[PDB]
């Protein structure tokens, strides 16, 4: 996260970090005790991945961390149908052992297609992660977060020569300076509805970070809500 | 549901009579005022409880 600030412990209890061949390489959010939702481009290959919930400072011990293994990975079925577009950039991770829910480990809410879109159109969401704090810079030790405004589709489109699909939205500031960045992918874009946060996006891609005239590109979760609820059912 | 979500805290749907039926997401219960949403579990989704 560029131009954000330190979260407080438990401020984003749905946030998780992904560790693997690279440490702290992407984020994710808790769907329920057994399932994480993240970005598909974080979890290509069948490489072993670990999840840490209740994480705050990745170099220290807070005694709130819960580490789990990923036993199953379901990228969206249409991800990488078209090469290098990052359309459908969303994936689900099944944990080997259920998370124990507490003040530091809490699911994010997921509304239906209609209300997810309504909440997105509130025009203001929070994004968080342990990604780069400067472009081609250092990764964060303490969890960062940033409020980012929604950008209208027409402006979004003209901001980049790459394709923006209806499964994506733009968010960021017209003057730049504040943005998600490398390492933040899979992290939740959440909208707070009277004290209750709902998942409205996933950090996906961009062109550099925090540059003026450019915006962060996010997976539009409203389009995948039915898919998420179908795949993550607890029995 | 036209104005302010039919004063529903979370979800709203049009019944009839120009009336409103409110509802909440999983982990929450419809409060007896038939508008607000109350936690029905120890750690409901989307809430900060670290205090
Ligand atoms: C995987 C995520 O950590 C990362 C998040 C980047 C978010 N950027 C901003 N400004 N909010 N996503 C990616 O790295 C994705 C997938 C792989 C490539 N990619 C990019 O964002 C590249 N920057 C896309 C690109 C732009 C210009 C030229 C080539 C590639
Ligand atoms: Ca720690």
């Amino acid at each position: 996260i560029v131009g954000g600030e330190d979260a407080k412990p438990g401020q984003f209890p749905w946030q998780v970090v992904l560790n693997g061949k690279v440490d702290a390489f992407c984020g994710g959010s808790i769907v329920n005790e057994k399932w994480i939702v993240t970005a598909a481009h974080c979890v290509e290959t069948g490489v072993k991945i670990t999840v840490v919930a209740g994480e705050h400072n990745i170099e220290e011990t807070e005694h709130t961390e819960q580490k789990r293994n990923v036993i199953r990975i379901i990228p969206h079925h249409n991800y990488n149908a078209a090469i290098n577009t990052y359309n459908h950039d969303i994936a689900l991770l099944e944990l080997d052992e259920p998370l124990v829910l507490n003040s530091y480990v809490t699911p994010i809410c997921i509304a239906d297609k209609e209300y997810t879109n309504i909440f997105l159109k509130f025009g203001s969401g929070y994004v968080s992660g342990w990604g780069r704090v400067f472009h081609k810079g250092r990764s964060a030790l303490v969890l960062q977060y940033l409020r980012v405004p929604l950008v209208d589709r027409a402006t979004c489109l003209r901001s980049t020569k790459f394709t923006i699909t209806n499964n994506m939205f733009c968010a960021g500031f017209h003057e730049g300076g504040r943005d998600s960045c490398q390492g933040d992918s899979g992290g939740p874009h959440v909208t707070e509805v009277e004290g209750t946060s709902f998942l409205t996006g996933i950090v996906s891609w961009g062109e550099e970070c925090a540059m003026k005239g450019k915006y962060g590109i996010y997976t539009k979760v409203s389009r995948y809500v039915n898919w998420i609820k179908e795949k993550t059912k607890l029995t | 549901c036209n104005i302010k979500n039919g004063r529903c805290e979370q979800f709203c749907k049009n019944s009839a009579d120009n009336k409103v039926v409110c509802s909440c997401t999983e982990g929450y219960r419809l409060a007896e005022n038939q508008k607000s949403c109350e936690p029905a579990v120890p750690f409901p989704c989307g809430r900060v409880s670290v205090s």
